[PDB]
RNA sequence: ACCUCGAUGUCGACUCAUCUCAUCCUCGAGCUGAAGCAGGUUCGAAGGGUUCGGCUGUUCGCCGAUUAAAGAGAUACGUGAGUUGGGUUCAAACCGUCGUGAGACAGGUUGGUCCCUAUCUAUUGUGCCCGUAGGAAGAUUGAAGAGUGUUGCUUCUAGUACGAGAGGACCGAAGCGAGGACACCUCUUAUGCUCCAGUUGUAGCGCCAGCUGCACCGCUGGGUAGUAACGUGUCUAUUAGAUAAACGCUGAAAGCAUCUAAGUGUGAAACUAUCUCAAAGAUUAAUCUUCCCAUUUCGAAAGUAAGAGCCGUCAAAGACGAUGACGUUGAUAGGUUACAGGUGUAAGCAUAGUGAUAUGUUGAGCUGAGUAAUACUAAUUGCUCGAGGACU
RNA sequence: AGCGAAAUUCCUAGUCGGGUAAAUUCCGUCCCGCUUGAAUGGUGUAACCAUCUCUUGACUGUCUCGGCUAUAGACUCGGUG
RNA sequence: CAAGGAACUCUGCAAAUUAACCCCGUAAGUUAGCGAGAAGGGGUGCUUAUGUAAAAGUAAGCCGCAGUGAAGAACGAGGGG
């Protein structure tokens, strides 16, 4: 099944309205400073005041 | 659930060893006969000294079913082979003697004759 | 379509569980996918709880799961478990392990998670 | 507020029988039935071997398989049912909990009794 | 009319034996006493109804406008509020129990949010039939039939509004009428209904007086045992 | 022979139906060469229902057995971007017949490739944004709508009325069903791949026993939760208004007769409601209740102590989003503990036995999701959006 | 001669018998063979056939009538496109 | 995948049953070779002793729902062109 008429530059742009991205939530790890995405462990390897990994 | 074209044993003395359902009676698309439903059948094997020859269309009352059915009281009566007795036009069997047990659920529909001739009702 | 890979058959899932529990007991940390980690945790906990009594029946029942690793072989890993890992946890009711979420992977944007176990 | 679903079990204690003898799969019991057409309740006895003993409360059920004139009938009763009474005669040896293989085992297939 | 109603949570299903030599399946419904939270009168609000609050909860786990409504109206806080049309014989601030509404063996109807069955296809949804599988009947053989209405501009040239195709099924309200009530239990604030009640084990279940048979009652007793040894 | 040959796919079946009435049944009424039963025909009525099979490529048909009945038609003689290819009609082959011949024949026969990942519209579901002139949470009315509507058999009324006699009811009540629909899983059943037991083979854990992979999950017997039905409950009633055909009461014009002109009625499965569902995006934007908020120093930009979102744990939900519960003041998932249900007497030990193995410890051990407690692990010592009601 | 509604027969779904509850197909049979027919062979024939055609036992999800499970897709996220 | 078991259908297309080895028994018809693996049935596991030179077999005993325990092994009869 093919298009019978080309979908113009107007209909296409409207479809992509819902394609925009979301800014993912960001938290600031305590025990160092940086913006780790929230509910993860930052590159410190420290999650909260507990150690779960190596230096970076 | 005895269905259309279901060969079911005969449990009387009319010499109709094998009989095949031909049209489950009672309303449109009945498509299933439980205990006590009168069906119309056709004999496909007999014995020479028998009052029904091969090919006659007759009517039958089913007594034993393999699927069985849930009774009102909660007991669930289930047999192992399907049986039918051959009736003649009001309630009365064409056979003098009935073989094997017979399910009670014929009692209220009628066929007080068929239950009486039975060895033992269940 | 027709010819297709065997895929995640139930045997694949259970064998992955066995390999990962062997790996986590051997070293003490795993860096895997989150949604395999939440599934490994259950079997991990069940083993460690089944392993606090040390009769030979428990040895048989745990032999059904473990696999040998580069650090420890299976009959070495059993001794390593029952000597130091299992008795360490003998007083904790449940909660033998943790699964914490790492950053998304560059290859697939999967949710890497670390599985470990500490008192 | 909060539920236990031991309430389901609680309401069923309103009708549970007191004795309810215990019998495993392969046992030979007589289950006496009360029947009431109009009056003078007749007791039809129905003896036979048991097959299955499923049940989880007020809904314990059991299968009884009898043979009349070479024709076998299996009948399923509800244990905690008024209008049914159960007596145990012989207790049989068995390795299974639902002996379905008796649907195709004719005469000379009888459980050895238990000591 | 004088419609009577009550709410509960469906706790599960079992069976119980009665006189008349009959086995009766049962649903068990936990009914905490409710509380009228508003009464609508015919003249004042153009209709009549009674607003019932139920599933009592701690004040903390409750939104602020609702807890303010409850404190101002002198009630116990409740998670749920819903109302029944044409309930009249009641006043404000009163506790209502099922024992005070329904006879021992009379006829009710039950509404409940059904069991969400997922995005399901036409043949399970609309009881349609399945194209034959023998004789090699081509790979789309589980479909909604032909949706045709007319070919060519004269005839129909479209699909009819309100067709029958696949979609969402379950998690929608349904009601079973003329289901009798067997018995009660004041100790557990619990009620027994005949038949099978829509909704999952643990949902919310509304009972109203059946419209088909409003006052009709036919008593049904129980089957106390007399076999002990 | 007017569009279509720079292609509008053609018979029949399957699936799905939809619509018309000139009606097959169900319903109401008249006339009868209508005693009763059963009919014959005409009037109104399209709400619903309107079989299964043999033979045939079949429609059509003939025939069997049913049923209340087995309607006539339309929709590109509906429906191949849904299915099939049996038939017609490609090439191969053959009999009959025609032709000297190549070959031909709505004459027959055997065999013979049916493509498409949907852009718009339509439609079924489910959402995002915005609006509804403060902002949010809840509860409502219901304009405009959708869905369902079929019916028999038995008993009594009563062998009463009717009739000579066979035979035999209207009106009405009760019971049991068939088909169709809505849910549910206590019972019966099918399933049920991280459940239980038996069990073959080979290779491994060094050996025995005991286990693991592999073979349709290796095979077989059971099966929790879930999911469905062949299963079990409920429904397919009832009442009211306005009516068509028909019947009228009074009653004239046309001193009588006359259902109509005024007035006043009876009346059907149709119709409008009653019943089930959904519904204020009904921009004609409704109603009620509660909650929160009034500044700034020159329209700004400050932007809630009410709430919503991101994020995490999730299932009563689930295609993704959405719905719904919970986020340390916590029982949302996982784990642990106790239990249910399911399997059905573990492994090891001792006795008998030459041995397979039986017997006692032992209704034992095991157990995915089930029930309920239990903060041990994971739901962070975070982020954003957002109020001053503009005028009559 | 033989054979004959046939791979040949239009009327023809010929008649009759069997099968079948029911049989435009099937087996046998009669013959106004529209136009059968003797090396473009006729008539029989055991074995054989990925051949055709019909009846039948067992057999089964072909079907009354539809259900459940597991995978790979499908659907969602990241990458190429 | 219960009950039914070819009713769907153009046709039993597809799918299903039998399945190796060992022991009985095996019709009509015919070119007298075949038909025929015809049809139709039974046994199969482990232990002990006997078995012969190994083994098949034999008798007794034991377990299971079932013993080429899984996989890989013919479905068949009758008439016609
Ligand atoms: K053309
Ligand atoms: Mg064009
Ligand atoms: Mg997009
Ligand atoms: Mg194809
Ligand atoms: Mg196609
Ligand atoms: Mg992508
Ligand atoms: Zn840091």
């Amino acid at each position: 099944a093919v298009q019978q008429r080309r979908s113009s530059k107007h209909r296409r742009d409207k479809r992509r309205s819902h394609d925009a991205l979301t800014a993912q939530a960001l938290s600031v790890c305590q025990k160092c400073g940086k913006k780790k995405l929230f509910h993860r462990v930052c590159s410190c390897g420290m999650y909260g005041d507990l150690r779960v990994k190596k230096a970076y | 659930m005895v269905s259309f074209m279901t060969r079911l044993n005969v449990a009387d003395n009319t010499g109709a060893k094998q009989v095949g359902i031909i049209k489950v009676l009672g309303s449109t698309r009945k498509r299933y006969a439980f205990l006590g439903d009168v069906v119309v059948v056709s004999v496909k094997d007999a014995i020479p000294s028998g009052m029904v020859k091969k090919g006659q269309v007759l009517r039958a009352v089913i007594v034993r079913t393999k699927k069985g059915q849930q009774r009102k009281d909660g007991t669930h009566l289930k047999f192992d082979d399907n049986a039918c007795v051959l009736i003649k036009e009001d309630k009365s069997p064409r056979g003098t003697r009935i073989f094997g047990p017979v399910a009670r659920e014929l009692r209220e529909r009628g066929y007080n004759k068929i239950l009486s001739l039975a060895v033992e009702v269940v | 379509s027709y010819i297709n890979k065997p895929g995640k058959t139930s045997a694949w899932r259970v064998m992955t569980v066995r390999q990962q529990v062997s790996a986590v007991l051997a070293y003490g940390k795993i860096e895997t996918t989150l949604k395999k980690a939440k599934n490994t945790q259950k079997r991990l906990d069940k083993l460690i709880t089944l392993a606090k009594v040390d009769n030979f029946n428990n040895r048989r029942q745990v032999k059904k799961w473990l696999l040998n690793t580069n650090l420890f072989d299976v009959d070495q890993l059993m001794d390593h478990l029952f000597s130091k890992v299992a008795p360490k946890y003998e007083k904790t009711p449940g909660g033998y392990s943790r699964v914490l979420k790492l950053g998304p992977r560059r290859g697939d944007a999967t949710e890497m998670a670390i599985l470990q176990l500490t008192d | 507020k909060i539920n236990k679903q031991a309430l389901i079990d609680l309401v069923e204690q309103k009708q549970l029988k007191a004795y309810v003898p215990e019998f495993s799969a392969g046992d030979e019991v007589n289950v006496a039935i009360k029947l009431k057409e109009k009056e003078k309740v007749r007791i039809q006895n129905f003896t036979g071997t048991v097959l299955r003993r499923r049940g989880k409360g007020i809904s314990e059920t059991f299968i009884v398989r009898k043979t009349t004139d070479g024709i076998p009938i299996e009948k399923n009763f509800q244990i905690h049912n008024p209008n049914i009474s159960i007596e145990l005669k012989r207790r049989g040896k068995v390795r299974r909990a639902y002996i379905s293989y008796m649907r195709e085992r004719s005469g000379k297939a009888a459980k050895i009794k238990e000591r | 009319m004088e419609i009577r109603g009550i709410f509960g949570v469906k706790v599960g299903m079992s069976q119980v034996f009665t006189t008349n030599n009959e086995r009766l399946p049962i649903t068990v419904i936990y009914c905490e006493p409710n509380q009228v939270a508003g009464v609508k009168t015919e003249a004042k609000d153009k209709y009549s109804a009674t607003l019932l609050s139920f599933d009592t909860v701690e004040n903390k786990k409750l939104n602020k406008p609702q807890q303010g409504f409850f404190e101002k109206n002198n009630l116990k806080p409740t998670k749920h509020l819903q109302e029944i049309r044409n309930m009249t014989g009641f006043e404000m601030g009163q506790q209502i129990t099922p024992q005070n509404l329904f006879q021992v063996g009379e006829y009710v109807d039950v509404s409940a949010i059904s069991k969400g069955r997922g995005f399901t296809g036409a043949i399970k949804r609309w009881n349609f039939k399945i194209g034959p599988l023998g004789h090699g009947a081509g790979y789309p053989h589980r479909f909604q039939g032909s949706v045709q209405a007319g070919r060519g501009g004269a005839s129909a040239q479209r699909v009819f509004k309100g067709k029958k195709m696949s979609g969402h099924y379950g998690h929608e309200k349904v009601t079973v009428q003329n289901l009798r009530i067997v018995g009660f239990d004041e100790a557990n604030m619990l009620v027994l209904v005949s038949g099978a009640i829509a909704g999952p084990e643990g949902g919310v279940v509304l009972i109203r007086t059946a419209k088909k048979k409003p006052g009709v009652v036919k008593p049904i007793e129980l089957a106390v045992q007399t076999e002990k040894a």
